[PDB]
């Protein structure tokens, strides 16, 4: 959950979501297996937020 | 084309903080109805060789934080860092120069228990001093976020609101020093 | 007194609470009859189906009669 | 269990039996009722013995009866 | 959005009135003078009125109209991405364990565990505020 | 066509309303009878992998090719088993798709018919289907 | 057109379906449940202790309580009721409905929101953890007047927690009310204006407005008191003039703070009458100044709490007290206008919206007496008092908090309360709070001061005191059925399907399924006016509303 609602023209309130891998025709992930491991949940953690910029 | 809601949450909240302060004049001018002559009465001598500097500094460093917002608005955040610094420093003068005061005025006899002058005094302008040190905690929780991400508007928005706080800390105290230290 | 000041305190409220209760408990909800095998079936037709598991050639089926 | 209630329920130990549960509950409540012998002279500890006692062994029976009855699984 | 400081400058309107009638009539005809604690008060309750209607003139004369403050839009006006909104986090609970730390070590007096309180309301709210501004680790 | 009070909203959404004191789902039977039918249902489906359905209504003359049409309805119909009562027709028709063929229905169908029927004498209706649920599922493997 | 449903909806949900949203949610819809179960607990726990007390004052003498007890039990009872019933629960019906009246997918601060609910719970557990030391919790009032709150006066640990607990809930209200004005100001729906919100909407952002004058002064208060307990300052000391300094601050915040728990409950009411009547809100646009007045009446007002006092402007906050009754009137007139020439069918959130008008008008009748500094100089400091701010509480915080509970229960949760048993609790409610509060006018004119743990046989006031004592065990056990009828209809009880259960609802969250989703809203309608459910759910109705509007 990237935390970034949007308004659908009807009026629909909807949560962008970052896939964490093959993604349908019409859009929604394809479901993943469990694997024993930790999960991101956090968009900064996936380096969303960038860098701030080289220097002192 | 929208208004920014992180500035209409901070100005909203400023505005009911300045109640709490109300509530501390409320004590001083109760008290100062009640002196009966001597506001501030002996051995309390405030002395306005430092208090005018101290006071002169925090006011300046207004002017540097209004330069660190223009930087921000203008996408620069290292022009923000610079700004932000210096009024962090003149800030943490105010607070030093607060406390070197505190220390001659217990000295020579001006204690919260002393006096019922020393309790108006020391609550009044020791809570605004906790709010100049909670703005300064604001100022290096800001700097550090402006080295974990990419200058974004939002962080933009951040430097904007924490200059609101510092802006409304500075006037408050205006109205300290010059209800204190000349409507005696 | 004491022992009626105990009465009225224990005691009223408890007969209070049985005939109000009466009155409106013992009410018809709104909640429909059970439905009887002798009378007719005059409901919309029902159609129940489970959830899981989360998410056309027949295979095979039976008849039967009551 | 099944995955539906756990979904680890293959990674590891998900599952402890309702009796453990159930006969230490009503141990668990004995221990409280049997701490009321002693030295102390006062009764305001007491109650509160009984009520937590009560409490937990009403939990127990609660739990077992809606068990019984197949309300809960 | 000229409604909603028209909404604060109508109760500014009234407050400096009070403030100013209540200060004039304790001042005559009242013992002790200007009763100092409800004239600071009003005074004050202006300023927050005023203060927050003066940002919301200053922020209307800006921007132009917006869906919500049109007298005949669509829905389909307000299309797009409206903004960040947190969708969880734990800290706020921490923050307030932390706060309640602090007050529990002031109401006994404790400077220990009031030391102690602050720094964890310092940290807690500094989970809050980098919460989704930390980077990915770096190994 | 709507009914009164039901609107089609912009996003195709049905958005209905009920007169205050009434009830919107109102089912002939009981609230715990429900309960328990849709407990069998769940948990009956989860042990065997395999949808199960229950259906209350006419099924034509033919009943059985009235079922078959009827299964189209349940979700993943191929891995559904569907129990269709008729009250007014006095039968039975079970029907499932071919995902589950080969997994034990074979045997179960006809014993969830048998279930089914005995309760039926008796004037128990929701006791029949449960009961019809339960057996049937029992018999079906997650295969 | 066979589509498959389940035979009866999931009672609940899987093992670890709440426990870790519970202290990670950002929703404001289970944020607003969490509010309304917390402070229905606080309600309970406060409710024993006015049964402690209401047992002891049915015979004179000192049965099982002592007088140090006694005057424990009504601070910590009025507290709990005032502060960590009613004031957070204006919050609980903010979170509940709020975003989805305004057609907002959230609040402005997220965080910010579930911050407000931890800070009020662990600030109020702060205040009652002090019945767990030796010498107990506060026992100087609610009031905590002057310098009998002085550690001279008050030395124990109950106190300070006391002051410390109210300043941490302190924070979290105003922080809650800095999130509503925000929320309103910045999150409407396209095509909702100002003058189109809902009223509840109204005054909840004219309530938040009211926090933030209210709850700060409070907090410098009592952060003075603090420093004169700890610090051995002198802001409170009567030779300083802190008697009445104390006094002037805690009214400044008290008297708003009664209207930030009675807005609100009228905004409740004012969403209940119209749909219930099958007609339009009346005088939606003046009830707007009507709270707009009582908002800032309420500021100014203050001082007619201390008209014994010898110390106050009488003649200046007499009128303005008076004056306050103005606005208030035009509201019943607005309601019973609402209610007039409509189809009633008095199901429960409407028996309870009916039972609000008759309690709080008597209260409110009784305010107008009080108001006047003569005929209050014999009855302040008495139970007439006590009996004004019951019957005025009561409706407002209780018959508008369960009328709001009933109305809005099928909306947050999907199934609706038995109705049957929704009948009994008000009546139940009715009778007791009736029987327990009318006589309480005769006790205090008859000469029985307010905060007595004891009186004498020769008194007079035996027979009133226990028929008053009568009432209050069936206000108890009315308690009862609410609590089963809200245990067995949240998981047993009849399932919504449809998007209005009321049928003639008028605010946008009547235009969404029950429950909403996590975003409150899969599509927004046009909106118009003040009523964009019932223009949704009616559209015939649509040229019948705008051609009959006026008289
Ligand atoms: C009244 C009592 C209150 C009721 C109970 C108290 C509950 C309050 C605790 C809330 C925190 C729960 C929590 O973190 O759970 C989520 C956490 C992670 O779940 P997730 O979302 O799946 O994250 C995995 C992601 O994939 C991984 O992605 P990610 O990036 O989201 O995860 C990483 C993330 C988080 O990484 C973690 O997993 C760390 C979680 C442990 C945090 C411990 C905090 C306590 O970042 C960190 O690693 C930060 C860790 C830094 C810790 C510093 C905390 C400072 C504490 C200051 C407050 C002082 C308290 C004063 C109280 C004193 C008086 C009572 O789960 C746990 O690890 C639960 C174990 C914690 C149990 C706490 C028991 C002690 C409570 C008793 C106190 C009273
Ligand atoms: C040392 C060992 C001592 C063990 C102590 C055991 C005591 C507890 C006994 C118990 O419950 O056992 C079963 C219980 C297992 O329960 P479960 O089957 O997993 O789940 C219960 C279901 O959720 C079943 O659902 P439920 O109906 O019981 O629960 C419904 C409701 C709970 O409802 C009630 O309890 C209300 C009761 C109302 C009156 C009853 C009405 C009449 C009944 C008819 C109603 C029809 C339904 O709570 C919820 O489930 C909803 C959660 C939402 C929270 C709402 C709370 C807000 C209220 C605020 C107040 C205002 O055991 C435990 O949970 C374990 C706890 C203790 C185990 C420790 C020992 C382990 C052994 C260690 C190994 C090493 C030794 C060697
Ligand atoms: C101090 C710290 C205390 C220690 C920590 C708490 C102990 C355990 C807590 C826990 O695990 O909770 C979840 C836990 C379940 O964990 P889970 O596995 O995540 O959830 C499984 C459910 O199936 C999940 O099913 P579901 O999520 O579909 O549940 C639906 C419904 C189920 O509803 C019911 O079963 C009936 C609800 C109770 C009736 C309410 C009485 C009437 C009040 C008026 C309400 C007006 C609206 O319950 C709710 O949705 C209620 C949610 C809001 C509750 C707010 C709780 C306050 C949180 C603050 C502390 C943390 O609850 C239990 O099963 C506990 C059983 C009995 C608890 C008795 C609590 C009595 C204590 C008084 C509390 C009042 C505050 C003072
Ligand atoms: C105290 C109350 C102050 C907060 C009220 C402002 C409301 C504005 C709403 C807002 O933006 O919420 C931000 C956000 C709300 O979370 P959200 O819903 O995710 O908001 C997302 C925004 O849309 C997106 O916003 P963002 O992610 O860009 O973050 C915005 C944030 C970013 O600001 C920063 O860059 C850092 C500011 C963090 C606050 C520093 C706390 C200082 C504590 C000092 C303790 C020692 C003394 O800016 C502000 O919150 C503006 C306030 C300026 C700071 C003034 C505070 C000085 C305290 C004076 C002490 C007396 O919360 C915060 O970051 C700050 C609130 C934390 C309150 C702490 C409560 C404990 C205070 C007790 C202290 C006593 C110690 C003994
Ligand atoms: C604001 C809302 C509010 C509410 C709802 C109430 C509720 C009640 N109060 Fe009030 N009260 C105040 C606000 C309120 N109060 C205030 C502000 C004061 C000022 C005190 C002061 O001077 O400081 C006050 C003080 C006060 C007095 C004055 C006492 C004195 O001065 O000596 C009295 C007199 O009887 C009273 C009685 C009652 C009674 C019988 C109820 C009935 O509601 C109670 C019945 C309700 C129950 C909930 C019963 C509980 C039942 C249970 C079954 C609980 C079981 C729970 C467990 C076992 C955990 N309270
Ligand atoms: C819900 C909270 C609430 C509300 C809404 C009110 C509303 C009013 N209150 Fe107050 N009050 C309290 C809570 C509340 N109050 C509490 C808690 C205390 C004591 C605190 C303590 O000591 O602990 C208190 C005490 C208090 C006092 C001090 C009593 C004393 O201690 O001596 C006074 C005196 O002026 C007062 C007056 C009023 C008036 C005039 C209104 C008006 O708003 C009511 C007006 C309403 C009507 C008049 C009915 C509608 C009008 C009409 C239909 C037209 C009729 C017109 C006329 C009769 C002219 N109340
Ligand atoms: C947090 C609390 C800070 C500690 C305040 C304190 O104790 O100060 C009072 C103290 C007076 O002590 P006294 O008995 O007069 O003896 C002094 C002899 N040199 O010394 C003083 O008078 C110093 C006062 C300093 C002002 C601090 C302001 C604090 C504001 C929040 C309260
Ligand atoms: C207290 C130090 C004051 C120094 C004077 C100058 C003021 C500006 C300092 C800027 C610091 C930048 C650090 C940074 O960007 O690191 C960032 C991380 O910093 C932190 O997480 C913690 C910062 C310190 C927290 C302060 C808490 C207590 C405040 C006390 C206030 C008195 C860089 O992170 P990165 O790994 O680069 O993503
Ligand atoms: C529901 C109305 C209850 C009314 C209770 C008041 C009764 C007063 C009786 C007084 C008797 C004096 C001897
Ligand atoms: C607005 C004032 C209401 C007064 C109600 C009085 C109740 C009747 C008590 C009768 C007592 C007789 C001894
Ligand atoms: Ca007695
Ligand atoms: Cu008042
Ligand atoms: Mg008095």
């Amino acid at each position: 959950e990237t935390g970034i609602i949007k308004r659908l023209p009807h009026g629909a309130y909807v949560e962008l979501h970052q896939p964490l891998g093959p993604v349908d025709e019409h859009g929604h992930p394809i479901p993943l297996e469990y694997a024993g491991a930790p999960l991101p949940k956090r968009m900064n953690k996936l380096g969303s937020g960038g860098a701030p910029g080289t220097g002192s | 084309n929208r208004p920014n809601m992180v500035s209409v949450g901070t100005i909203v909240w400023l505005s009911s903080e300045l109640m709490f302060f109300a509530g501390l004049f409320a004590m001083y001018f109760t008290a100062r109805a009640q002196a009966g002559g001597a506001w501030p009465p002996e051995p309390t001598e405030l002395n306005l060789a430092l208090a005018v500097p101290v006071t002169l500094v925090l006011i300046a460093s207004s002017f540097t934080c209004q330069m660190g917002v223009f930087a921000a608005e203008r996408g620069d955040v290292f022009g923000l860092r610079r700004w932000y610094v210096i009024t962090f420093l003149m800030g943490l003068f105010f607070v030093l120069g607060q406390g070197y005061e505190y220390i001659h005025l217990v000295e020579h006899g001006t204690t919260i228990p002393g006096s019922a002058y020393g309790s108006v005094f020391y609550l009044a302008t020791g809570f605004h001093g906790l709010h100049v040190i909670g703005g300064l905690v604001a100022f290096v929780l800001l700097l550090a976020r402006t080295k974990m991400s990419k200058f974004t508007p939002a962080q933009a928005t951040a430097a904007i609101v924490v200059s609101y706080y510092w802006h409304f800390v500075d006037i408050v105290w205006i109205a300290l020093f010059a209800t204190i230290y000349f409507v005696r | 007194s004491t022992a009626l000041t105990h009465g009225l305190i224990g005691g009223v409220p408890l007969v209070l609470f049985a005939v109000l209760a009466l009155i409106f408990l013992t009410r018809k909800g709104p909640h429909p009859d059970t439905y009887k095998m002798s009378d007719p079936w005059t409901h919309a037709p029902i159609l129940w189906a489970a959830e899981e598991p989360r998410e056309v050639v027949i295979g095979g089926g039976a008849s039967g009669k009551w | 269990v099944d995955v539906e209630d756990v979904p680890s329920a293959e990674w590891g130990w998900s599952h402890m039996p309702i009796g453990v549960m159930h006969i230490g509950g009503l141990l668990s409540a004995a221990f409280l009722l049997v701490m009321m012998r002693g030295n102390h002279v006062g009764h305001v500890e007491d109650w509160f013995l009984i009520g937590f006692a009560a409490v937990i062994v009403a939990l127990v029976g609660r739990n077992w009866w809606l068990r019984r009855r197949g309300w809960i699984r | 959005m000229h409604i909603e400081a028209r909404l604060f400058e109508i109760l500014t309107a009234f407050f400096a009135l009070a403030a100013v009638v209540y200060a004039v009539l304790t001042a005559m005809f009242a013992t002790g003078g200007v009763e100092w604690a409800g004239t600071t008060a009003l005074v004050l309750t202006t300023g927050l009125t005023l203060i927050t209607g003066t940002f919301f003139r200053f922020v209307a004369r800006r921007l132009d109209t917006r869906p919500e403050d049109y007298e005949d839009a669509e829905i389909s006006d307000g299309a797009g991405e409206l903004g960040f909104f947190a969708p969880h986090s734990w800290w706020p609970i921490l923050i307030s364990l932390s706060f309640s730390t602090a007050a529990v070590g002031a109401a006994l007096w404790l400077p220990w565990l009031i030391a102690a309180g602050v720094a964890f309301v310092i940290t807690s709210v500094c989970g809050l505020v980098f919460e989704y501004y930390w980077g990915p680790e770096k190994h | 066509d709507l009914p009164y009070g039901s609107a089609l909203t912009s996003s195709g959404r049905i958005s209905a309303v009920t007169e205050p004191g009434e009830l919107s789902v109102h089912y002939p039977f009981p609230t715990m009878d429900l309960v328990v039918l849709d407990d069998a249902l769940k948990y009956g489906s989860r042990a065997a992998k395999a949808r199960f359905a229950v259906y209350i209504g006419p099924l034509g003359a033919d009943t059985a090719a009235t079922a078959r049409e009827i299964l189209a309805n349940v979700p993943t119909p191929e891995n559904a088993v569907l129990l269709a009562v008729s009250p007014d027709q006095r039968a039975i028709e079970v029907v499932y798709g071919a995902d589950v063929k080969g997994r034990g229905i074979e045997s179960a169908a006809p014993l969830g018919v048998s279930a089914a029927a005995a309760s039926f004498k008796e004037g128990n209706l929701i006791d029949g289907l449960i009961s019809a649920v339960r057996v049937m599922s029992a018999g079906v493997s997650p295969a | 057109e066979l589509e498959a449903r389940r035979p009866f909806p999931e009672r609940m949900g899987p093992k670890g379906n709440l426990i870790y949203k519970l202290i990670t949610t950002t929703d404001h819809k289970l944020i607003g449940i969490m509010y309304c179960v917390v402070c229905f607990a606080f309600f309970l726990v406060g409710g024993l202790m006015a049964l402690f007390m209401r047992t002891e004052l049915a015979m004179p003498g000192l049965q099982f309580l002592s007088n140090e007890q006694f005057n424990q039990l009504f601070t910590m009872h009025g507290t709990v009721m005032l502060l960590f019933y009613a004031t957070p629960i204006v919050f609980g019906f903010a979170n509940l409905v709020l975003p989805l009246q305004i057609g907002a997918p959230d609040v402005a601060f997220p965080r910010l929101n579930a911050l407000s609910f931890w800070l009020f719970l662990f600030g109020a557990l702060i205040a009652i953890a002090g019945f767990i030391t030796p010498g107990g919790a506060a026992d100087f009032g609610w009031t905590a007047y002057s310098p009998l709150t002085d550690a001279i006066h008050s030395p124990g640990a109950g106190g300070d927690l006391w002051i410390m607990g109210l300043a941490v809930g302190g924070l979290g209200t105003i922080l809650g009310g800095v999130n509503m004005i925000t929320t309103v100001v910045c999150m409407r729906a396209p095509g909702m204006t100002m003058f189109r919100m809902p009223i509840f909407t109204w005054n909840i952002l004219v309530t938040s407005i009211l926090v933030l004058i209210a709850f700060p002064i409070l907090t410098a208060a009592l952060f003075g008191l603090a420093a004169d307990r700890h610090l051995g300052a002198h802001i409170y000391d009567p030779a300083n003039g802190g008697v009445l300094l104390w006094q002037h601050l805690f009214w400044f915040f008290g008297h708003p703070e009664v209207y930030i728990i009675a807005l609100p409950f009228f905004g409740i009411v004012s969403e209940i009458f119209p749909v219930f009547s099958r007609k339009p809100i009346f005088g939606y646009t003046t009830l707007i100044y009507a709270t707009l007045a009582i908002a800032a009446l309420s500021v100014a007002v203050w001082a007619h709490h201390m008209y014994a006092t010898g110390a106050v402007l009488l003649p200046f906050f007499s009128f303005m007290t008076f004056l306050i009754a103005v606005p208030t009137g035009i509201k019943f007139f607005n309601w019973i206008g609402t209610m007039w020439k409509g189809q009633l069918t008095f199901e429960t959130p409407m028996l309870f919206s009916v039972g609000f008008l008759i309690t709080f008008l008597l209260g409110g009748l009784s305010g107008v007496l009080l108001a006047s500094p003569p005929l209050d100089f014999h009855v302040t400091d008495s139970y007439f008092v006590i009996a004004h701010f019951h019957y005025v509480l009561f409706g407002t915080i209780v018959f508008a908090t369960y009328a709001g509970i009933y109305f809005w229960f099928p909306k947050m949760t999907g199934r609706l309360l038995d109705e049957r048993l929704g009948k009994l609790h008000f009546w139940l409610t009715f009778i007791g709070f009736h029987t327990t509060f009318l006589v309480q006018h005769w006790l205090g004119d008859e000469g029985m001061p307010r905060r007595y743990a004891d009186y004498l046989p020769t008194d007079g006031f035996t027979t009133l005191n226990v028929i008053s004592t009568v009432g209050a065990f069936i206000l108890g056990v009315s308690m009862l059925p609410f609590v089963w009828n809200v245990f067995k209809s949240w998981r047993y009880g009849e399932p919504v399907t449809v998007d209005d259960p009321w049928g003639y609802g008028n605010s946008l969250e009547w235009a969404t399924s029950c429950p909403p989703p996590r975003h409150n809203f899969t599509e927004l309608p046009r909106i118009r006016s003040e009523r964009p459910a019932f223009e949704l759910h009616y559209p015939h109705m649509v040229e019948r509303m705008r051609a009959e509007a006026h008289v």
